[PDB]
């Protein structure tokens, strides 16, 4: 299919209680592979795919270096954020940086980004050109005017353009068994009597991969999403998913309803039924 | 400042099993700031041995971890996630249903 | 391969 890698960093100000805490993790579709934790004893970028291991000391030595340079660039971007909003050092805020890349089926160039928010809200982002800059406001204006004088799209876009997908696509072949498997989901129905006149279907997937699934109701053909309750997506913690949809239904109506599963490792669509 | 409050599911790694150890997970979701607090309980004491996935974060921003640990399901032992965080009056209890 | 471009708000 498409396959995406994505670098996810959050910095939290202890305002006079240390220096923030500083994490940054690295993903290749929804597999971790790299962290780093400012309060870890190791200060070493590291794994948590055994794929990734295999690389040498170069690779740990400059992506430990790399990510600090990102660490003192949040840790500065806080101290600059209180100013440009004008808040106070007796409080706590939070910077999140989110950029990758994207390649199809094929593996060539699809999209990148380059997120920003302060304290959870959208900041500055590179639009999608890669060659312009959306401002959330006009503390974001200002940045965005420092960084179409330094010229900072056209640096960004060689990275994600070029070397995030060259190594993306490295990431994929060493990963081969882990990154390019379509594990598709094991299904089952379950029932509860809820009360007299009622009674709940759920609709399980277990065990699928990636996360990205469809679990969709019908009623004689009718998609139904009244009456229902879905769960977000959630990991089992073996880098396989999981999620399920229910409905309530009237008692005896329940030969009617059918849940529908759509994931990649599915050939064609599942459907189940109770009874 | 923005404040999102976690959304919790209490949940094994696979289908439960009496007398079959397993992995008793809580995912904890959709939350802002990052500081959020997180046990796993069984027959209402803390569970130690409890470790956690790096904080990441959704296309809106929000935190989202796990916890787990392994555990032997019973019929007669209970187990329950506290969840506490800043958007919380007193700390959220959503005990492990196997959604049998 | 974490990026390398380091600028600042």
């Amino acid at each position: 299919g498409s396959h995406s890698m994505r670098y996810f960093f959050t910095s939290v100000s202890r305002p006079g209680r240390g220096e923030p805490r500083f994490i940054a993790v690295g993903y290749v579709d929804d597999t971790q592979f790299v962290r780093f934790d400012s309060d870890a004893a190791s200060q070493r970028m590291e794994p948590r795919a055994p794929w990734i291991e295999q690389e040498g000391p170069e690779y740990w030595d400059g992506e430990t270096r790399k990510v600090k340079a990102h660490s003192q660039t949040h840790r500065v971007d806080l101290g600059t954020l209180r100013g440009y909003y004008n808040q106070s050092e007796a409080g706590s805020h939070t910077v999140q940086r989110m950029y990758g890349c994207d390649v199809g089926s094929d593996w060539r160039f699809l999209r990148g980004y380059h997120q920003y928010a302060y304290d959870g809200k959208d900041y500055i982002a590179l639009k999608e050109d890669l060659r312009s800059w959306t401002a959330a406001d006009m503390a974001a204006q200002t940045t965005k005017h420092k960084w179409e004088a330094a010229h900072v799209a056209e640096q960004l876009r060689a990275y994600l353009e070029g070397t995030c997908v060259e190594w993306l696509r490295r990431y994929l072949e060493n990963g081969k068994e882990t990154l390019q498997r379509t594990d598709a989901p094991k299904t089952h129905m379950t029932h509860h009597a809820v009360s007299d006149h009622e009674a709940t279907l759920r609709c399980w997937a277990l065990s699928f991969y990636p996360a990205e699934i469809t679990l969709t109701w019908q009623r004689d053909g009718e998609d139904q999403t009244q009456d229902t309750e879905l769960v977000e997506t959630r990991p089992a913690g073996d880098g396989t998913f999981q999620k399920w949809a229910a409905v309530v239904v009237p008692s005896g109506q329940e030969q009617r309803y059918t849940c529908h599963v759509q994931h990649e490792g599915l050939p064609k669509p599942l459907t189940l039924r109770w009874e | 400042m923005i404040q999102r409050t976690p959304k919790i599911q209490v949940y094994s790694r696979h289908p439960a099993e009496n007398g079959k150890s397993n992995f008793l997970n809580c995912y904890v979701s959709g939350f802002h700031p990052s500081d959020i607090e997180v046990d796993l309980l069984k027959n209402g004491e803390r569970i130690e041995k409890v470790e956690h996935s790096d904080l990441s974060f959704s296309k809106d921003w929000s935190f989202y971890l796990l916890y787990y640990t392994e555990f032997t399901p019973t019929e007669k032992d209970e187990y329950a996630c506290r969840v506490n965080h800043v958007t919380l009056s007193q700390p959220k209890i959503v005990k492990w249903d196997r959604d049998m | 391969l974490l990026g390398w471009v380091f600028a600042q708000v």
